[PDB]
């Protein structure tokens, strides 16, 4: 809603709220002392948008919601616990640097 | 390393393949095929320098057993026989899996277990192929006269039978074009002149026929009705001892990119269905339908009403294939329950990935044609979020969707603050994944007075991934030899032998360091082929 | 000099330590035979 940060305040509460398993939504946000002014269904679906494009939640049935499982990934594809050696080794792999 | 990074392109790749595992004197032709494209040996000699006429022979044969190349003669109404080489970029990626198919008869033959072979089975794959080609008399008139080969002649129809064992022919060794025509001038005079009506339909008449010959030619290879003999005395069944083999790639690559698609299971699922996933995956792959798609490589893909064709009939192929729709029913026996046979397989249906999606009622299979294309994009923006920010995952996957993307959308869809946009956005069109669209509003295309659009563009972004790994392949390949350039002295007395307790120190380091090469190589290659599914 | 590697950067385990020996006397086989 408003420009400056502290959005994503509260997409941890709804993300928190599915992963136990749109209108429903609207009732628990209003609880918990969230510190809100103004709730609406075509807001919470521009809210929901954001953790699509995460891959945190998912879009089925048109309204419906479920979690992806990354809750396992919070806790190849598997992009933690590969610390790299990265310290007096010259044959490591850069992304970069063909361009 | 400047040197290498800017004019070398996969032909980086095929020069440093041949000349890691051979000698010198054939890292120079075949980079001058690559180079060049096609000659015959009367204009070789001249472009090389260094070799003689008969001594590229004498080289030129020896990428000829390892089926390195393929070749092609075309004569002339005035003069003789011209022999015509070309370049094989399926028989030399067989030298670059090579460490891996020795781990895919493990993986695949399992109904055996400690066995006194298993130090001789993976030695077969290193006997068939390294030799170059492979008949049946060359490993039983061996050093051992008997040796219970009987067991081991009777183990490769095992071997055989379940697939990548075909014998070769002028088929795998010549390529696919030079093939295709002079059948398509057979055709064109099976029917001659006497009809004037529909000509154009006319010389479209040998092309209805040349398809029904093109998939019957590449079946000949592939018939097992002729690759193995029944005799009635000391066995039962036997392949036929006459019959020159190799291994073959497809049923290798098919079975990769089988391997290529459970871990997307592991990931969209628990650990419980994706062990249900495995068992009715391995079964199908024995008769799989083609990677590689020989039908789209050359030819008619030009015009759309024929190009249509190449997957109208080819997802009819594949929804009205009897071998490999299974029932649903026989999965049971095959695990280590028809009720949760269903009730595992329903969550599958239930995933908005479609594997194991359309189908029958009761009967129920995967479909490829329209699955492998979302395998691609999902391992895709999985680099992107692995190897620089997650806010570029959520870029990438908002333009995907939402179609001409702009500025002022990208902040109503998406919501970050404006100031790091341009630091995540400004990351993606150096490596394209993310396009301009220019609206000119004023006169002659002026850029201050514009407004500019975004786009996915679904084929650029993969080509420039596909080719920034196969130079990173061939680059940590450059550190492979030129690592055993230094410290050769006493490679040479390593090689001498079959002790200085201090040199020893100087001999494991770069032993080790060189052992983690190998599987970095292993997991990039992982990360490469998913993009050959074309 | 360059930043940003591919995450692709671990220390060998046992299940493919095996996998690079393959490697390493699949050449000296080829290499060491006829040419």
């Amino acid at each position: 809603e408003l420009d400056i940060e502290f959005i994503n305040s509260l997409l941890t509460i709804v993300w928190r709220f599915i992963s136990e398993n749109t209108q429903e939504i609207l009732e628990f946000i209003t609880a918990a002392q969230v510190a809100n002014v103004e709730l609406t269904p075509s807001n919470i679906r521009s809210l929901c948008e954001v953790l699509v494009y995460d891959d945190k939640l998912e879009k089925v049935t048109h309204d419906c919601y479920r979690v992806t499982l990354e809750s396992i990934l919070q806790m190849i594809f598997n992009y933690f616990k590969m610390f790299p050696a990265s310290k007096h080794d010259k044959e490591v792999v850069y992304f970069d640097e063909w361009t | 390393s400047l040197e290498q990074r800017t004019l070398n392109p996969d032909l980086f790749l095929y020069k440093e393949l041949v000349k890691a595992h051979l000698g010198e004197r054939a890292a120079s032709v075949i980079g001058m095929l690559v180079a060049l494209g096609r000659l015959s040996v009367r204009e070789l000699v001249e472009k090389i320098d260094g070799m003689d006429v008969d001594s590229v022979k004498t080289t030129l044969v020896s990428l000829t057993q390892l089926r390195c190349v393929k070749y092609l003669q075309e004569t002339a109404i005035s003069g003789k026989k011209t022999t015509y080489y070309y370049y094989n970029e399926e028989g030399i990626h067989i030298l670059l899996y090579s460490g891996l198919i020795i781990d895919e008869i493990i993986t695949q033959m399992r109904v055996n277990d400690e066995e006194e072979h298993k130090q001789l089975v993976a030695e077969i794959v290193q006997n068939v192929i390294s030799l170059g080609s492979l008949t049946v008399e060359d490993y039983l008139s061996s050093v051992t006269s008997d040796s219970m080969k009987y067991t081991i002649s009777s183990l490769f129809v095992q071997l055989c039978e379940m697939g990548y064992l075909i014998q070769i022919s002028k088929l795998h060794y010549t390529p696919i074009e030079d093939l295709w025509q002079f059948l398509y001038e057979k055709h064109y005079k099976n029917i001659p002149r006497n009809s004037p009506l529909s000509d154009l339909k006319k010389r479209s008449q040998a092309k209805m026929n040349a398809k029904t010959d093109f998939a019957k030619i590449i079946n000949k290879p592939n018939e097992l009705s002729q690759i193995l003999t029944v005799d009635p005395k000391t066995s039962l069944r036997i392949v036929k001892p006459t019959v020159s083999l190799t291994i073959n790639l497809d049923r290798f690559m098919k079975g990769r990119r089988s391997k290529q698609l459970i871990n997307l299971a592991k990931t969209r699922v628990g650990s419980v269905t994706a062990q249900v996933y495995k068992i009715a995956l391995r079964l199908t792959e024995q008769k799989s339908p083609k990677i590689r798609d020989p039908l789209t490589q050359t030819g008619l893909l030009q015009d759309l009403e024929e190009a249509k064709s190449f997957q109208d009939e080819a997802e009819l192929v594949e929804e009205k294939t009897p071998g490999l729709t299974f029932n649903a029913i026989d999965l049971a026996r095959h695990l280590p329950s028809a009720s949760l046979i269903n009730s595992h397989l329903k969550i599958l249906a239930s995933s908005n990935f479609p594997f194991l999606n359309e189908t029958k009622p009761g009967v129920y299979y995967v479909p490829y044609s329209k699955l492998m294309p979302v395998l691609k994009s999902s391992v895709y923006e999985y680099v992107i979020a692995s190897t620089l920010g997650p806010s570029a995952m959520r870029l990438s996957r908002c333009i995907r969707d939402n179609k001409l993307v702009s500025e002022k959308i990208i902040n109503s869809t998406a919501l970050m603050k404006e100031k790091d946009i341009r630091s995540t956005l400004a990351s993606l069109i150096r490596y394209n994944s993310v396009e301009i669209q220019e609206v000119p509003r004023t006169a002659d295309r002026s850029a201050s007075r514009a407004v500019f659009l975004f786009r996915c563009k679904e084929t650029h972004s993969y080509n420039f991934m596909r080719q920034n790994l196969e130079w990173n392949m061939a680059n940590l390949l450059f550190k492979k030899e030129k690592l055993k350039q230094e410290n050769s002295t006493l490679l040479k007395k390593a090689n001498r032998d079959d002790l200085l307790p201090s040199e020893l120190n100087q001999l494991k380091m770069v032993n080790e360091r060189e052992l983690n090469v190998f599987a970095r190589l292993s997991r990039l290659l992982s990360l490469w082929e998913v993009f050959q599914m074309a | 000099f360059p930043s940003i590697p591919l995450p692709i950067n671990g220390p060998i385990t046992n299940k493919e330590r095996s996998l690079a020996v393959k490697y390493i006397n699949f050449g000296k086989t080829v290499k060491d035979g006829p040419f």
